[PDB]
């Protein structure tokens, strides 16, 4: 089965940094695209990143693009996500999901997320 | 004698920015299905190129950025974004008739 | 991988088109995994069939096998319903060894997807004109 | 076209690497256009040809036909030349009628391009598992 | 010469029709240039064959030979695209030795290019009727 | 139309000279039109011919046929009347069906006879040099 | 390469005479027509006469036809132009052409050109 | 590469003067492309040929051949064409393995057409003295 | 003429190579005069012969031969001798007549001297390419 287990988050004030991870067991890692989908405590759905097969084509938001980074690496099966400069807006779960088969996904399977502020 | 008349008389742009240009022929051009505007390229210190032939068709020294439309008035050429040797002066001529008038040209 | 949607976008000469692929199951008979197209009548599809065969006692190299069927569709005098007039096939077959690893095997394919956007193959497939 | 030299870019697996390709004239026998790597020996180099047909009394319609190769050279001890150990090869061929129009050809070109990009034929080809 | 657009002007039974020819390479296989017409379909061109060929040890003469095909298209009840009904061919063959000047070869181009523009042959191949 | 004599203007490759043509009346056994120059022995001289066929059970179109010929003498020494060194011929065959239009048949006249002077054509046939 | 490499030019008071050429080498000079195209000082371009093939067929404008000439030598592969009564206007560069394969040209080569005033 | 008009220059005796060679077509069956220099009566013309054997992938040795032939024109007595006393041959002849390099063979190429500008060549060839 | 030290300059593929070739005496049997290159290990030189009929007075044809070999070493593992692992052969053979005159053989030297620097015989031979 698809099954996405991330792990980082806490209590982090304005200014800092983290990285996230993304187990991702059950398929063929290095195949499907992968994506960063945030959620709100106010309960919306917003997106963050892309990164596409080989780690080649990737897309960020635009609140995302000037301090956040995003890779992968496909022989430990991880999907990372760098941060910085954390500018008291994105407290949110951070979702890690798979790409659909096609040229702009629409996230078929998902994951539990960590909490960060 | 077909007058060919330039509707810039100079023109600039950035390195970004498309550039137009159009030449407005005082007769029909366009013969049986196919219409002889043509356009050249010269440089200051050298002879004029030839760019686009019969319209619409490319020499096969052109760099593919340069195209053309039109149809028996008006004939424009569209250069998606300028690079730094498309800088030049751009005259436009008649191949219908017998005199063979050309353009004014305009500047870059 | 799995069967699912392989919604194709950027096609085209002009480059807007999009093409969504709707799987329809695998062939037992000899492994061939098919994708169709979302029409009613089972002649005006466009399919994809994709294949890879392991190494036998006869052939002993592996071979992925990709086909691509498109047909086009036009009525005509005294007649009501759309017929087939035409059929635009495509055939790409992969070889590769026991011992061949994974980047030799993905250097072929990323080849393969930049020979086709070239300008020396744009011209012998699009305009049908012979590299001279 | 015109044969020019060919620079394949984004290729290989993470899509950082260049391929760049001379040409090596066509064939008065077959046809075939030819292309090669650019600084290698012969019988050591990565090949690429391409060869377009028309239709005759035996078929009916056109046929564009690609086909690369590219071996893998293991330099053995004792020897100053390196020998080749495989080769892995590729042949797409085309087919189209003699009423096929412009966007038809160039439709199945660009489909094929964006579907060796696809998570089907990734892991069929570099992974060679079949879909399921 | 160099394969470019020949343009030809004042065609027709009135005149006043221009046709222009663009280049579709040469032919290794048999040293036969090609032009063409601007048409997206093949089978609706207008094409225009020219080869030269050079004594073997068998004809043991020059042979110069100009082929012309105009197709003419129209669409029938129940059909959508038009497809192609009749063929109105054309076929030069010249023929010089080895020891002819190039004033003899040219006063054969331009005595025919002066017959077909006569009206004992403007006669017999606009309206179909023999020299009586 | 009817076997007049022909004065050609403005033959030869600087286009000065003049080439007149008498009739030599119609064969019975094939209806090929005949004319010659004017003013030259037989054997000697510069012929042109003509002939139209009709459908038959064999073909089932048109077929108008010109064939032009023209010797060169080498008045050698130790004789009084001249031989024969070398011919050169030309002959163009025209095909039409039975339901070919008046425009159609006189579009083939017109593009032959505005193609044989145009540079791909002159360095073809006075020079010998293919179209690369 | 095609290469037309021009002479003549000079300082020339008005009603003399003069004559320029063209080298035309790279290609087959007796199966191409040929052109005389002027360029003023006011910067632009005028054309001049074409010659056919054998000479044959001409085309003068209409400033140029009551007094100049335009031949050309097949065998040397020159490409002349003889002036006469120089009516003050002609100060042009005076640009050798190479006509394409058609019906009335488009000018397809070109060369330097030689002052005249 | 594509043949082309290739213009010779400073070549003879003295080193001032020219040989302008045409192209003439590939020969189909073994691949010899040829030159000529545009020279009436083409029994008698300045001729070049060129022959590199074909990349294959089981091609042990590439070959490069080069041959001319210079005739010389008679106008003997009492015969209106001029005829060939005698001939001027050259074969120049490459021989190379698939495991040379560019450098290996330009080298062998520069070091012959330095060899040719050498007094001991021009003295071997020019007043057929024996180097001793 | 007498053998001395010949030194060819400006050679090789940038042309910022020197050759310096000292002589190597006649072959007594059949005429030959060697050259060879000052490089240690004898068995791996640079090597130049050329060899030219002898001047008699029933002589029909004269017949100038130069051939070219160049090795390269290969230092093998196991050994303290290097070997050769190939070569790279040339052979230029002309050939006259008895009757020809000094200008019609510096001619064909100097053709073929300019040739070589030639784009056709520089991509003929350094890249492979077959002219098309």
């Amino acid at each position: 089965e698809v099954q996405l287990v991330e792990s980082g988050g806490g209590l982090v004030k304005s200014g800092g940094s983290l990285k996230l991870s993304c187990a991702a067991s059950g398929f063929t890692f290095s195949s499907y695209a992968m994506s960063w989908v945030r959620q709100t405590p106010e309960k919306r759905l917003e997106w963050v990143a892309t990164i596409s097969d080989g780690g080649r084509y990737i897309y960020y938001s635009d609140n995302v693009e000037g301090r956040f980074t995003i890779s992968r690496d496909n022989a430990k099966n991880n999907l990372y996500l760098q941060m910085s400069h954390l500018k008291s807006e994105d407290t949110a779960i951070y979702h890690c999901a798979r790409d659909s088969s096609g040229y702009f996904p629409y996230f078929s399977y998902w994951g539990q997320g960590t909490l960060v502020t | 004698n077909i007058v060919l008349t330039q509707s810039p008389a100079s023109l600039a742009v950035s390195l970004g920015q498309r550039a137009t240009i159009s030449c407005r022929a005082s007769e029909s051009v366009d013969h049986s299905g196919n219409n002889f505007i043509h356009w050249y390229q010269q440089k200051p210190g050298q002879p004029p190129k030839l760019l686009i032939y019969l319209a619409s068709h490319l020499e096969s020294g052109v760099p593919a950025r340069f195209s053309g439309s039109g149809s028996r008035t008006d004939f424009t050429l569209t250069i998606d974004p300028v690079e730094a040797d498309d800088f030049a002066t751009y005259y436009c001529q008649q191949n219908n008739e017998v005199p063979l008038t050309f353009g004014a040209g305009t500047k870059l | 991988a799995k069967l699912e949607t392989v919604t194709l976008g950027n096609i085209g000469k002009d480059g807007k088109q999009t093409l969504v692929l709707n799987p329809r199951g695998v062939n037992p008979t000899n492994g061939v995994a098919s994708l169709s197209q979302a029409g009613a009548v089972p002649a005006l599809e466009k399919r994809v069939t994709v294949s890879v065969s392991q190494p036998s006692r006869n052939r002993k190299n592996y071979k992925v096998q990709v086909k691509i069927q498109n047909p086009t569709a036009c009525t005509a005098n005294g007649s009501c319903d759309p017929s087939v007039t035409r059929q635009a096939y495509a055939d790409v077959t992969f070889s590769f060894t026991q011992y061949s690893t994974d980047e030799e095997r993905a250097f072929v394919r990323t080849e393969l997807a930049a020979l086709l956007a070239s300008p020396l193959l744009i011209d012998a497939i699009d305009q049908l004109n012979p590299a001279y």
